[PDB]
RNA sequence: UUGGCACCUCGAUGUCGGCUCGUCGCAUCCUGGGGCUGUAGUCGGUCCCAAGGGUUGGGCUGUUCGCCCAUUAAAGCGGCACGCGAGCUGGGUUCAGAACGUCGUGAGACAGUUCGGUCCCUAUCCGUCGCGGGCGCAGGAAAUUUGAGAGGAGCUGUCCUUAGUACGAGAGGACCGGGAUGGACACACCGCUGGUGUACCAGUUGUUCCGCCAGGAGCAUCGCUGGGUAGCUAUGUGUGGCAGGGAUAAACGCUGAAAGCAUCUAAGCGUGAAGCCCCCCUCAAGAUGAGAUUUCCCAUUUCUUCGGAAAGUAAGAUCCCUGAAAGAUGAUCAGGUAGAUAGGUUUGGAGUGGAAGUGUAGCGAUACAUGGAGCGGACAAAUACUAAUCGAUCGAGGACUUAACC
């Protein structure tokens, strides 16, 4: 819808830069801790974007203390304070859900 | 889209064989039901020929039965129905934007009352 | 108590100064016009009725042609009255902008729900299916029509019939944002019908 | 989404290997449980020489589901499994450590002690 | 499951009022001169009563 | 309830439990209000008013019941053919088989047990839920409406604060008021999270075909597998039961005699419940009591002694046609060249994930480049190219009486 796509346009995050499924992104992402305001650093896989202008998201999975962690943000959400692309990945599809079967050496992702 | 009283492969089936009619035929008489699905399958093949390249022909090949239209005699070779769409029907509707068919209402079947149409290139 | 009539545009998100993300529907409210007072001498109750969105001559007839007249408009697709307004605002004519509203001010959308045909008891009134298994023959029936007593079902034993297409006033929507130049309330939340519908927005009764 | 019969890995560093929700806790008929919220259950799988014994009906606080949670911001968080740390009265913890990361929700309900020991709080 | 009293002739009439056929949408052509559904060809003439073919 | 009787039913009134769907009573389980208390407080006990809403999930057993586990504000008791089998189930009971204990000489039988064992029916009428057609509503029309009347909704926890205050020797620990946040339930919606997505994209096996290669097609559950648009969706999101007002119940009073006192009552004033009536949401003028407002069309022709009749029209509507936001069909709504109604076309978008062809590297499987490529149902915007041509049909002329202006 065109007027939507007006009304939201000074809502997206121009800093956004260009990432893809299988690219390892390091997610500044802001935390409200009690009353101070702190930065958590969350590093992973981009499993899977998906959505249009305003409204698109993106997942990354890491695994954590030998626990899988997935992480869904908005793309634009103004609670990422940087988005940095670490490596590119070679990967043959826009979803990685089969990255959630497999653990360490079977989840690699070739880098390019 | 319709279902025309057929499963997903019977339809893809009936649809095929009703656009190369068209193609091969220029006029076909058919149920309204069937000719308003048929429109918008033989409008996509004529773009495709229109198209001319040879992805939109090998596109058309995916689509368009291998029927021989005539023998035309040179040795005599066939004429398939693909090689009408992209060297005869195509290029006639070369400065025409879409609307490459259009149906006539001609009144219902005897044995079920289906209301019947012709559908025609122009 | 301030009120206009707009069509749903579609749903979409906004983020909020505190950084939260709230889901909004966009309501496109151009072309409201006052087209008659109604007063307690002359009708027996205070309404003033606007005409929303312009319509084509040939789509219009001469009856409503003659009613816009005298609020010297074009012929308006819907008309809908809004009581419990303040009459002495309101000029026959006048244009009623989205700027009657703010930002904060909470709302009651009322509008059409979308339609769902024929349906059964299990979608139409949240009823229980029977066991799918274990030899039930019972799998989305209404259940017993009642007791043997009353030679007779009572009055709401409820079935299968048409579903949606009834009014709906959904309460209390807290107004986002009212940008006037592209005449667009974004309403938190969502409000009744399809795309394209007739959506009645006035000040919350509560 | 835990419920009456959902199994639980447990987290932490009592006897107690696996547990089975007995009970969601909170409203007559509430079906559900979501990280943050207590649970009873019963002891399924100890660790011999563990303090939680086996058959032991006990209370346990969700740290982690694969049903994730919603942030306010319109993030999501989902984990590869269903967690939960087996608790006094008191939201503190019945064993000594804490395993595998654990979701901010419990920060917010006050499960501090838990927060504290655990690796990673996202 | 089944009637339990025969349908009496009246009934069975006013049952009836709404089983009937409409008349067809027709009209005289001007190039024939006889009658023709709307919207279709008149086969009289042998075309389109407007579009020539 | 256990019974008594044998009045309806033996040319059949299906009988236990469960499921589905409830509805009613109040002798009230919870929540609301209140009196007494052997009521300090916190808890309780008991009685009165109150039926608005609410009143859990499991283990065992065919069970009902009951015991138990874990919750809950609470896990109420009853009626409706012990509600509901032309709605479902069929574990039990109440058929033919078989066996045990037991009784019987026996055939067989049971204050008993055990394993197994055909649940039919296309809805005529009323009834119930939806949806049309007709006529009515003293002219014919198009909108906007009032609301007689009806339906819906009605539940409730925890925490913080007041306050460690009142109360109490301590232990413990409030009323009233203010705030936050839940459970269950309901309505709406798809932006989010997911589901589905059989004319979307990709990978892949076997075999057949397109003459062969390459590239494709058929069939194998959509062959299988990984994704997925629109739409439809809950487990997802938004919102609701807010706060009131009026009159009352039990109850508490004020003034106050009868009955120099006393007394809430007789006259007369007030307080006072989740309940009643409003308020909130929806339907609603066939409300034949057929309402109201705004606007449109006008008083035509020939007959009928007479009343009236019929026959062209007005405003307007319909047939027919293109359709979807609507839909079983009717209907509804968007359109019909006074044109974006649908299809096509052109640009996009989601989605898929890198087409074919060609080239390069490699012995080859393959990789890389050209190039976020190619494809791309249903989504968006433009565009009159195709089809909505041309027609026809229906539809007022307004009764009388009286009053008031005039
Ligand atoms: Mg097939
Ligand atoms: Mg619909
Ligand atoms: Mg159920
Ligand atoms: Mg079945
Ligand atoms: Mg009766
Ligand atoms: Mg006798
Ligand atoms: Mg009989
Ligand atoms: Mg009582
Ligand atoms: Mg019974
Ligand atoms: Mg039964
Ligand atoms: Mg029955
Ligand atoms: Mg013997
Ligand atoms: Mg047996
Ligand atoms: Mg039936
Ligand atoms: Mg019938
Ligand atoms: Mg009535
Ligand atoms: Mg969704
Ligand atoms: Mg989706
Ligand atoms: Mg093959
Ligand atoms: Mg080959
Ligand atoms: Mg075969
Ligand atoms: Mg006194
Ligand atoms: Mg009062
Ligand atoms: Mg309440
Ligand atoms: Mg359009
Ligand atoms: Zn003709």
């Amino acid at each position: 819808n065109k007027l939507i796509d007006e009304i939201t346009k000074s809502q997206l995050n121009p800093d956004v830069p260009n990432f893809r499924p299988g690219d390892t992104v390091r997610v500044h992402a802001k935390v409200v801790e009690g009353t101070r305001e702190r930065i958590q650093l969350f590093e992973g896989v981009v499993i899977k974007r998906r959505g249009a202008g305003i409204s698109e998201t993106f997942t990354v999975r890491k695994i954590s203390n030998s626990v899988g962690v997935e992480r869904t943000f908005p793309v634009h959400t103004p609670r990422i304070a940087k988005l940095e692309v670490i490596r590119r990945g070679k990967v043959r599809r826009a979803k990685l859900y089969y990255l959630r079967n497999l653990r360490g050496k079977a989840a690699r992702i070739k880098e390019i | 889209y319709r279902k025309l009283g057929r499963t997903s492969s019977q339809r893809k089936a009936l649809l095929r064989d009703l656009a190369t009619d068209l193609i091969v035929f220029e006029r076909i008489e058919t149920t309204e039901a069937r000719a308003k699905e048929i429109r918008k399958v033989v409008e996509k093949l004529i773009t495709s020929g229109k198209k001319g390249d040879l992805h939109a022909r090998r596109q058309a090949a995916a689509f368009i039965r291998h029927e021989v239209v005539e023998v035309v005699q040179v040795k005599n070779r066939p004429v398939y129905a693909l090689q009408k769409l992209f060297d005869d029907v195509a290029p006639r509707y070369a400065e025409r934007q879409g609307g490459y068919t259009r149906i006539l209402k001609k009144g219902p079947r005897r044995g079920d009352g289906a209301p019947m149409v012709i559908i025609e290139l122009v | 108590t301030k009120g206009i009539l707009g069509r749903k545009v579609g749903m979409t998100q906004v983020f909020t100064e505190n950084g939260e993300l709230i889901p909004v529907t966009v309501i496109e409210a151009a072309q409201n016009v006052v087209l008659q007072k109604k007063t307690v001498e002359t009708d027996g109750y205070e309404a003033v009725q606007i005409g929303f969105e312009d319509k084509r001559a040939i789509l219009s007839n001469k009856p409503e042609q003659g009613h816009v007249a005298k609020a010297n408009t074009t012929p308006k697709r819907f008309i809908r009255e809004f009581r419990d307004v303040n009459l002495d605002e309101y000029e026959i004519g006048a244009e009623v902008k989205v700027d009657v509203f703010a930002e904060g001010d909470i709302i009651d959308a009322t509008g059409v729900s979308k339609g769902k045909g024929f349906q059964g008891v299990i979608k139409r009134h949240g009823q229980s299916r029977g066991p799918m298994a274990h030899g039930s023959r019972y799998h989305r029936r209404p259940g017993s029509m009642g007791p043997v007593a009353p030679n007779r079902v009572f009055k709401n034993k409820l079935l299968p019939g048409r579903m949606g297409g009834e009014q709906i006033t959904i309460q209390n929507l807290e107004i986002v944002k009212v940008d006037v130049e592209k005449n667009v309330l974004l309403v938190k939340g969502n409000v009744p019908g399809a795309k394209k519908a007739l959506v009645q927005i006035k000040t919350a009764t509560k | 989404m835990i419920q009456q019969e959902s199994r639980m890995k447990v987290a932490d560093n009592s006897g107690a290997r696996e547990v089975l929700t007995i009970k969601v806790l909170g409203g007559s008929g509430r079906k559900t449980a979501n990280i943050g919220d207590v649970v009873v259950c019963t002891v399924k799988q100890a660790t011999p020489g563990g303090v939680v014994k086996k058959g032991e009906v006990v209370k346990a606080v969700i740290v982690r589901t694969k049903s994730g949670a919603r942030r306010q911001d319109g993030s999501y968080i989902k984990f590869d499994e269903n967690a939960c740390v087996i608790i006094r009265d008191d939201k503190s913890p019945r064993g000594t450590r804490i395993f595998g990361p654990v979701a901010r929700e419990l920060r917010e309900n006050n499960f501090m002690k838990i927060v504290s020991l655990a690796p990673e709080v996202l | 499951a089944v009637p339990f009293r025969r349908t009496s002739k009246a009934k069975k009439r006013k049952r009836r009022t709404h089983v009937k056929l409409q008349l067809p949408g027709m009209n005289e052509c001007s190039n024939c001169g006889e009658y023709r559904l709307s919207h279709h060809v008149c086969p009289e003439c042998g075309q389109y009563d407007g579009k020539d073919v």
